[PDB]
Formats: C-alpha cells, structure tokens, sequence
C-alpha cells in the first residue's frame, strides 16, 4: 500500500528557471534567474515579481527606488545567461518562516523559487 | 497585463495544493478511496480532476488487465466508469471519500495503481493490492 | 555533507501534463493528456509525437491506420479536459527497457511521460 | 514544424541529463568538487552551465556571509569569481573535478551551499561544511 503525491515520470520543457534564491540580508533578496531555452526574453522591466511568505506573497514594483522593488542586471535575457535580480524589502525578514520568489516575464512564463 | 496575473494566480494555486491518500477499500466492484487535502487551496472542482485506475479485473475467472480513466458524477449511485465523492469541497485538512465504480470486481490479491489529479494538475498515485 | 540533484523549491507554471501513460499491451500505449491552464488548446491532430525506449524515441505518425501510428480522442482540448492518446506500434515492448512518450502541441508546449 | 522541433529535442536533453556530487575539497580558496555525470547526455557546454556558492568567508576573521555566482574559464588556474573543470567533455559514467575560486578561504567549520547548473536546466545542490 504505496502511495506518493505527483510524479518523476511526469515531465515537461523548462525553458526558464530560477537556479537559486536566497536572502543576503534582514531585508534584501537574490534570485539568479536562468534562461535554458532557445529564445531571447526582451523588456524583463515588464515582468511581474511578487514575493513575500509563503501563501501571502505581494507585488514588488519595478526599480521603485523605494521599498519594496526589485532590479534586475539587465532588461533582457539570452538563450543560456543568468540576470540577477534583487528585492529590497521594507520589513525584516523572519529567521523562522519561508518564502516565495515569483516572476512572470511579460509573455506570461511563470516561475517560482522557495526558500 | 492580465495573462501575467492569471498565470501568477495559478501557479500559486499548483504550488499551495497536495492530496494523499489515507487508505483504500473494496467491496464488489466498488473502490472507495479516502482522500485528504493536505494543502491550503480548497478543492472543489471535481470535473476538473482525473481519476485513472489501472487494475486486475476477474472476468469469467480470468485475470484480466484493465486500465480506464473514470468520470465525476454528482450523482450518489454512479454507473461504472464514473466516480463521485461524498463531499462539495474538500477543505484544507478535511478528508473525503472518493467512490470509483469499476467494469469489473478485481481479481483477488492482485495489484493495482489509482491515479488521482486534482484540477490544478498536482496529484497522487496509489499502488497496492485488491 | 549532503548532496541532491535538482530541487523541490524550483517550480514553474504547468499548463499541460500527461496524467498517466502506460502501455496496455505488447503493442499498444495509451496516454492520458491533461490541460490544467486556462486556454483551450486546439488542432491537436498537428501535434508532434515521440514514443520510444529511453534515449532512442522515434516520430510516430497521426492516424496512419498501420504502425507505428497514434490516435486522439478530440481534435482539441478545453481547460480541465483530458484526452486519451493512442499509440499503436510495429514491435512489442521489452519488460526490461523504460519507455518514454512525448508529446509537441501545436504552440509548442512540450511534455512526457515515462514507465 | 521549427519550435516543435526544437522543444523536442530540448525537453529529451533534459529529461536525459543528470548530475550528482562525488565529494567536496578545500584548500585554502579552492574549491574542489568531483562531480558525476549520471545521465545519458554528454556534458560539455560549460559555459551554459551556472554555479552559485553561498558560503561564510572568512574575512578579516569574521565570518561574513557570501553568495556569489561564478563565471566559467578554460584557464587551469582561474581567478577569484571563476571556476574551471579538468576535462573537456564529461560522457555518461565519467567524473572530473570542478574547481572553484572562492574569493576568501572559508571561515572554518562553517556550512555552506554549492549550486551547479547543467546548460539544459538540470542541476544539483550540495549543502554541507567547509
């Protein structure tokens, strides 16, 4: 009687990923954003990004110059690179609870990191 | 932009749902199957879900490999190859009973896989012996 | 010193998945194609299908009518839908070997299933 | 047709490739992991590849934390910031020694996390002490 929730069969294309995510800081966040597919993603100032801890996650304006926003190295993303984006935060974070990095580039892919 | 907030809304939803399975049970042709929800979405749309059943069906004393996907009824007393569930909405921590009327009683002791796919894709498999 | 390949904190948006596949006989595999986005997804008889032992996947044809071909139950598939994929082969399957399927809709999206 | 070619072919890449961590090394600022390639890929684009070390440093003697990604050389001593790899192309089976120039030796006894990217997406982490 063995029963397991989703599957390692079951697989599709990545095209997009975020290889790591973390907090440097009380209140800043770094998440290396990883383009393995074969099409340039242009205009990454148009991405959405929300954050925050998990199931309560909020929209992080772009480039703001006040908390919470977010920048990232470079407005655009080439088959095989990494851009980095940062996320400076207005309230500390807690050591004892875990969060949620998304970005949705602005044609619609969806990617999540938790940490 | 509105594809972006969709996606962003149900992404969240993949990541925040899970079910298991807490045991599972036959009598005649009939598998009920206990489910719990050991996520934070509540889960409801049941039309949406898949349940595929893989299993050995005694057919004139023969052990007789069956597999077949089975659809959700509303209705209390389904007809094979349809499955129901005695709840409207599966909470979060909440377990229900997932009803599945197969073809055929399973041939005895035999092994068999039950997939179950909630609607946001995440889902569970079963694999034991009827 | 702990090591694991990929990780479960890594996620991205699934719209498309094969619920379940297996074959249901020496000759024949059968597919359980699951749309769990939010757009019906259409013409899937131009959808591209490999199916083979791992590493040695071969095109499969649509609708042939002699092997190695496969069928679709739906010529397309709305949210929440699930179709029923059909592969009738030339040579049985070995008990040994692992098989995977995989499925290009039109637009694209890309997934598989193995067992 | 041309993309459901090429994802295709990109999505088998994935699925086939696999990497696992042999066993880590320190000397000073090196940073040595022998690395196995459990795939059925060949692995030898290392520049698509991606490595991220968050660590302690030991600077100044504090133990300041340090998250850094890492650029790819084909020179056998790599500067700070740089990594490099003792073979040209890793086939299935195989191992060989990944070497990473931490920017300040490690402060000691302190836990760290080595993140290594394949260039099709698959990737593995190593969490342990330096």
């Amino acid at each position: 009687m063995s029963s397991y929730s989703i599957q390692q069969s079951q697989k599709m294309l990545t095209q997009l990923q975020i290889d790591y995510a973390t907090n440097t800081s009380s209140n800043t966040v770094v998440a290396y954003l990883h383009n393995v597919g074969e099409t340039t993603i242009s205009y990454l100032q148009n991405s959405v990004v929300y954050f925050g801890p998990n199931g309560q996650l909020q929209p992080v304006g772009y480039n703001s110059g006040s908390s919470p926003y977010w920048t990232v190295t470079s407005n655009s993303l080439q088959p095989g690179s990494v851009v980095k984006i940062i996320i400076y935060l207005s309230s500390p974070l807690s050591s004892n609870q875990y969060y949620t990095i998304q970005i949705v580039t602005p044609n619609g892919y969806t990617v999540s990191y938790m940490f | 932009n509105q594809a972006q907030e969709l996606n962003h809304e149900l992404e969240l939803e993949q990541l925040e749902t899970k079910i298991t399975v807490s045991s599972v049970s036959l009598t005649g042709s009939t598998l009920n199957v206990v489910l719990e929800n050991n996520g934070s979405t509540n889960l409801y749309d049941f039309q949406g879900f898949s349940v595929i059943v893989q299993y050995y069906a005694n057919i004139s004393n023969i052990s007789t490999f069956n597999l077949s996907l089975y659809n959700y009824t509303k209705n209390s007393n389904p007809s094979p190859y349809y499955w129901t569930i005695n709840t409207p909405l599966l909470a979060p921590g909440s377990q229900a009973t997932l009803t599945i009327i197969l073809p055929y009683p399973p041939y005895p002791n035999t092994q068999a896989t039950v997939v179950i796919v909630t609607n946001y894709g995440p889902s569970v498999i079963w694999r034991g012996s009827l």
